[PDB]
């Protein structure tokens, strides 16, 4: 993979690079190496997810959807794989380079932010770092998150609370006013129902 | 940068920036700064040699310590915007010759990577082998630990 | 071009004869299915230094039920219309005797002529449509539900059954664009017939006001 | 007539609807309680499986009335649902899949 | 508009204790510089280059109303905390804001007008290079700008 | 075409404006503030690049090759005095369009030789 | 939207007593072909010049012609300017600009043609809608965009056509366009649909996307909760923000 990438850095070197229709040239090399080092980690962990006896324990947990998914298994044995901010790969902090020990335009899948260590073998220093970038992002998520979405569910509960369902089983809000003439159009309360196919449909 | 490293007229706090493409210098004599000591690499080689270890080793009745080492050029204290035009090697290892070259300059060494941690989260062991937010929520429990 | 400016009355005409038989005004079948050519061979292609000038593409539409009440569609020739304009065309409703018609403005109508339409509610009415807002019959959208406006027979019943007073009914304000179409007054009551994915149908009553 | 319904109201001919009560289930819930062979031929009628279904349809009330106006808004609501079980209760289906006594 | 078509892009500094903005050219003549060739001379260090010329251009023509410094500082003092009574109340309240709230960093005393000149004529001039776009913009959470 | 620049006037020092004689039909600068007028050689008064194909080996400045940050390479030679290090950087310039083309700048003191491949 | 600036080159303004001067080397050919039979100058010609390059790239990815932008120039600003323009033989692109001929039958002129380059570059509108900053062009593989029909078997057929989605809305101008879909099309945009296709159209196109950004994460949230709150939005008879 990493060799893959570094011809995909040498043909845009080069020129050599066309851009994908409705693409940056930028936009079209962040792409293909996306989709290479995408390939990498989707290669390297379904290997890892072959080689598990059948006596492991991370299968069995995540086997019965107890706990853990498919994807923590690849980052234990495997590889962690790109570290992502943004939605982007790692930015530039410091003047057209990552660290103060890579070199000034390296876009390669080290520079960048690509971990290819695994937890189990341990982070190298700079992957440590990379990998405090991309998990800070989910702790920020998670803090902002939270106060929207309650301010949401006030104004949403505000505005509705008062529709019921009046006994000519017409949802008429507290006015008399009508929402429906029946209950979700078929008139049945929600918790009962079920999926069911057609079967004449098709 | 020599008189810096001898100390002589310039105290090691103040930090001097030489940015290429805009063809200005910078000299930071200013408070607040940040910065954090760094090994010299002068050619290939650390300036850190052994017979500076072994005096350091028996530091105790010497009389000989951290600020001998600076005023004698081996460390140095780079701030951070400082740090936009240095390069800098992990370890020792990055120095010798790979047969591929990534950098021949290196012109700074980091004395050891693990000090990137700070007091509370220099406790954990081994923690480049857990997920980031785990090392973050330890930071928060491990101020509020019986002790 | 001139091909363009064709083709576009071309839509404008075909789009409000589908208004006029979706009132129940009489609608012959050919004058609903016109091939470009057709219309290209009665209205004689480009408008410009060419037969159709705006004008003689008058349309003169009968109710179905009474042969009176009739309808006129207007396509005046300027860029926009000023009352000096309308009194010419409310001269020839007072002229022919009818009550209801249309006015297709190329790009706007003048402030002072909007009111001007407003200033006869009983005896002649007027509704402006825009050049654009007929360049496509929305009724044939997918997002719009059939739309039925409704007997005062009906809703008389209607309001009965479900015992409601008639601002107990959800709303569909009169400048609605689907109200337009229909040429819905205040205090009418329409029927919106959609399919849906539990019940199958359902028919929804929206008043207008 | 209601398979030309069906693709009016589904367009994309996705088939899996939320309806209030499961037939498959217990159309098998019924093989299962009275012991049914499926090997064997079926005693139940054809027709008093269609007569069964009508009856059926009337006892399902979402809205109660004789007017007109109160017939039409029952045979919107329970539309979908009189498809769904007039497609499961077909009295084919009954003399061969199910099978039911 | 038909005035925004034409000049293109105009440069305006926001001063210290003045109600509201000031065109550039007229501060660099507040500080003493009469011609235009003197003012372009500290903004633009290369006259060769002409892509910085057309930047600055409309910012003159905004400015040409005013020819002379005693003119200028009474176009400032007009905008002051307080409009002066008396003219010269004006311009003796415009020369002490250049003098002392103006870059104080630079000189707070006297001729510092000529030290003023040029590190004003760099603010101008550093603009100009993130408007043509040969520099980067400055990030607003680079920790060397923290102190 | 040509970029055109300004023109100071000789006497105020003041920006030259371009303006039109009407009777010879010849274009003239003249200052504003004076009757300082003299004649146009060039022709040319505005002009502006859109499309702004930009040449930065105008730009790039051959002292880069001090830099430690850099990358350099002995595969490509210098042009002029055949040195072997080079030291090779991207645009490094906002509003570049799509650019990753490397710019090369000669190593070794004093040739500062500027090439693109 | 292609404004004129989206298919500029570079822009200069020259100075010419009279065209045969041609201060530039190469434009004197061609110049001087349409000056055999010169017509419309009859009152005199401007002497200030504007002239801009076409790149030929973004005229023939458009497929545009130069005697088209040579029709809206003149159509847009009227009788006040005069264009001439090049064969595509010219390797070169070009298209001239003078001042109203019958102008020299304030502002001055240099001014007043630089007035009119920044007001072209802007506002030229050569072609599309403006407020449609750009559209994309693929074949979606979701059954949802893809069209499908009821064969003669009647059964399902997924075809596969290619559709366009904009960035940027104005809607009721796309819908008229020829070749353009009038039922399926639709945006995301509420406020749009709402001044447009009506207050049912909302009803609909709200449970739509509400339905979207809910099912996007693979969650499901039942239909009923959903219609409940399009029904309380929209049955006052327009839209009801939640504020
Ligand atoms: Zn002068
Ligand atoms: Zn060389």
């Amino acid at each position: 993979a990493k060799q893959d990438v570094i011809e995909v850095i040498e043909k845009a070197h080069n020129n050599e690079l066309e851009p994908t229709p409705g693409n940056t040239l930028r936009q079209t090399f962040e792409n293909q190496v996306n989709r290479i080092l995408n390939d990498a980690r989707d290669k390297t962990g379904s290997s890892a997810q072959k080689s598990l006896s059948e006596y492991n324990n991370f299968k069995s947990m995540v086997v019965s959807g107890a706990k853990g998914s498919k994807i923590n298994i690849s980052q234990v044995i495997a590889v962690v794989g790109q570290q992502n901010v943004e939605g982007k790969r790692i930015p530039f902090g410091f003047k057209h380079r990552t660290l103060p020990h890579f070199i000034k335009d390296d876009y390669g899948p080290e520079s960048r932010g690509f971990v290819e260590n695994s937890y189990l073998a341990g982070l190298t220093p700079t992957e440590f770092f990379f990998h405090a970038m991309g998990g800070r992002e989910g702790l920020i998520d998670t803090a902002v998150k939270t106060a929207e979405t309650g301010y949401i569910q006030r104004r949403l509960i505000k505005s509705m609370e008062s529709v019921m369902v009046k006994y000519d089983a017409t949802v008429r809000n507290s006015i008399n006013q009508v929402v429906q003439l029946r209950y979700g159009e078929d008139g049945l309360a929600g918790e009962s129902v079920e999926f069911q196919n057609l079967a004449t449909l098709k | 940068r020599k008189l810096r490293r001898q100390m002589d007229i310039i105290v090691s706090e103040v930090s001097m920036i030489r940015d290429i493409r805009e063809r200005e210098i910078r000299i930071y004599t200013d408070a607040g700064r940040i910065c954090r000591p760094l090994l010299i690499v002068e050619k290939q080689k650390l300036l850190l040699k052994k017979r500076h270890i072994d005096q350091l080793k028996e530091r105790e009745y010497n009389n000989y310590s951290w600020q001998d080492l600076v005023a004698s050029g081996v460390v140095e204290y780079i701030d951070t915007l400082e740090e936009e035009t240095v390069m800098l090697a992990m370890t020792p290892d990055d120095l010798q010759e790979k047969e591929v070259a990534y950098c021949s300059t290196y012109t700074h060494c980091e004395i050891h990577p693990s000090m990137i941690l700070g007091v509370c989260a220099s406790i954990i062991p081994f923690p480049d082998h857990n997920q980031s937010p785990r090392n973050t929520y330890q930071s928060a429990m491990g101020k509020q630990a019986m002790g | 071009d001139d091909e363009e400016e064709t083709y576009r009355l071309w839509k404008i005409r075909k789009t409000i004869m589908q208004l006029c038989h979706d009132r129940g005004y009489l609608v012959t079948q050919d004058g609903l299915d016109q091939t470009l050519e057709e219309f290209k061979a009665q209205f004689g292609g480009k408008p410009s230094e060419g037969r159709p000038r705006r004008t003689d593409l008058t349309v003169l539409v009968a109710h179905n039920d009474d042969p009176t009440d009739q309808m006129f569609v207007f396509f005046p020739e300027e860029p926009k219309v000023g009352i000096k304009t309308i009194k010419v065309y409310c001269q020839r409703m007072q002229e022919e005797n009818i009550t209801r018609a249309l006015i297709v403005v190329q790009q706007g109508m003048t402030p002072s002529a909007k009111q001007s339409l407003v200033d006869m509610a009983p005896k002649y009415i007027l509704e402006q449509f825009l050049q654009q807002e007929l360049l496509i019959n929305i009724t044939e959208h997918e997002l719009v539900p059939e739309h039925v406006v409704m007997t005062k027979e009906e809703v008389t019943e209607l309001l009965a059954r479900y015992k409601l007073r008639e601002n107990q009914l959800p709303r569909i304000q009169a400048g609605d664009p689907v109200a337009r179409y229909f040429g819905i007054k205040r205090g009418q009551v329409v029927k919106i017939i959609r399919p849906s994915e539990t019940a199958g149908r359902y028919i929804t009553y929206r008043l207008v006001q | 007539e209601d398979r030309e319904v069906l693709r009016v109201i589904f367009p994309t001919g996705d088939s899996k609807v939320v309806l209030p009560c499961n037939l498959l289930r217990m159309i098998w819930n019924a093989q299962k309680i009275f012991h049914i062979n499926p090997r064997l031929p079926s005693d139940l009628h054809p027709i008093k499986v269609v007569e069964g279904v009508k009856e059926l349809s009337k006892k399902l009330v979402i809205v109660n009335g004789d007017d007109p106006l109160s017939r039409q808004a029952q045979e919107n609501a329970t539309l979908l649902f009189n498809i769904h079980l007039r497609s499961t209760l077909c009295s084919r289906r009954m003399a061969e899949e199910f099978r039911l006594s | 508009g038909a005035k925004k078509s034409a000049i293109g892009q105009r440069i305006v500094a926001t001063l210290p204790y003045i109600k509201q903005e000031v065109p550039i050219i007229i501060v660099f003549r507040a500080l003493g510089f009469v011609s235009d060739r003197d003012i372009l001379e500290h903004i633009i260090y290369d006259f060769e280059d002409p892509e910085m010329m057309e930047m600055v251009k409309p910012s003159l023509d905004e400015a040409f109303v005013i020819q002379e410094q005693n003119v200028a500082l009474n176009f400032i003092g007009s905008r002051g905390a307080k409009p002066g009574v008396t003219k010269e109340k004006r311009i003796k309240y415009a020369k002490e804001v250049l003098q002392k709230e103006m870059l104080p960093h630079v000189g707070v005393s006297d001729f510092c007008e000529t030290k003023k000149a040029y590190f004003l004529g760099y603010m101008v001039h550093r603009l100009l290079l993130a408007a043509l776009g040969r520099r980067e913009l400055d990030d607003r959470d680079h920790y060397g700008n923290k102190r | 075409p040509g970029i055109v620049g300004i023109r100071f006037c000789q006497e105020c020092n003041n920006m030259l404006y371009p303006k039109e004689d009407k009777e010879n039909r010849i274009l003239l600068y003249a200052c504003r503030n004076c009757d300082y007028q003299q004649e146009a050689d060039n022709s040319c008064i505005y002009v502006n690049k859109i499309t702004h194909e930009v040449d930065e080996l105008t730009q790039i400045i051959a002292d880069v090759s001090q830099d430690p940050t850099l990358p350099r390479t002995e595969d490509h030679p210098c042009q002029k005095c055949g040195h072997k290090e080079a030291v090779f950087f991207q645009s490094h310039s906002a509003r570049a369009e799509d650019a990753m083309r490397l710019y090369y700048v000669c190593t070794a003191p004093h040739c500062g030789h500027r090439w693109t491949e | 939207h292609t404004t004129l600036r989206k298919v500029t080159a570079n822009t200069a303004i020259y100075y010419d007593p009279n065209p045969q001067s041609t201060v530039v080397a190469e434009d004197q050919e061609w110049v001087n072909v349409y000056y055999e039979m010169p017509d419309f100058d009859v009152a005199r010609i401007s002497p200030w010049l504007l002239r801009v390059e076409l790149d030929r790239k973004h005229m023939t990815d458009r497929k545009l012609t130069m005697e088209q932008i040579a029709e809206k120039i003149n159509a847009g600003f009227g009788d006040d300017l005069n264009c001439i323009f090049n064969d595509d033989n010219a390797e070169k692109l070009v298209l001239r600009i003078r001042i109203m001929n019958s102008d020299e039958n304030k502002m001055d002129d240099d001014v007043f043609l630089r007035c009119i380059e920044s007001n072209m570059l802007t506002d030229m509108t050569l072609q599309g809608i403006e407020q449609i900053s750009k559209v994309y062009m693929h074949l979606p593989q979701t059954d949802n965009k893809k069209k499908i029909i009821i064969t003669e078997d009647g059964e399902f057929k997924a075809l596969q056509e290619w559709i366009l989605e904009t960035d940027g809305v104005s809607l009721m101008r796309v819908l008229s366009e020829k070749d353009v879909d009038p039922v399926r099309t639709t945006s995301n945009d509420i406020v749009e649909i709402f001044t447009v296709l009506g207050i049912e159209a909302v009803r609909k196109a709200l449970e739509r996307e509400l339905y979207h950004v809910i099912s996007f994460d693979g969650s499901y949230v039942n239909y009923r909760h959903l219609a409940l709150l399009c029904d309380t939005m929209t049955c006052r008879g327009h839209l009801m923000a939640i504020t």
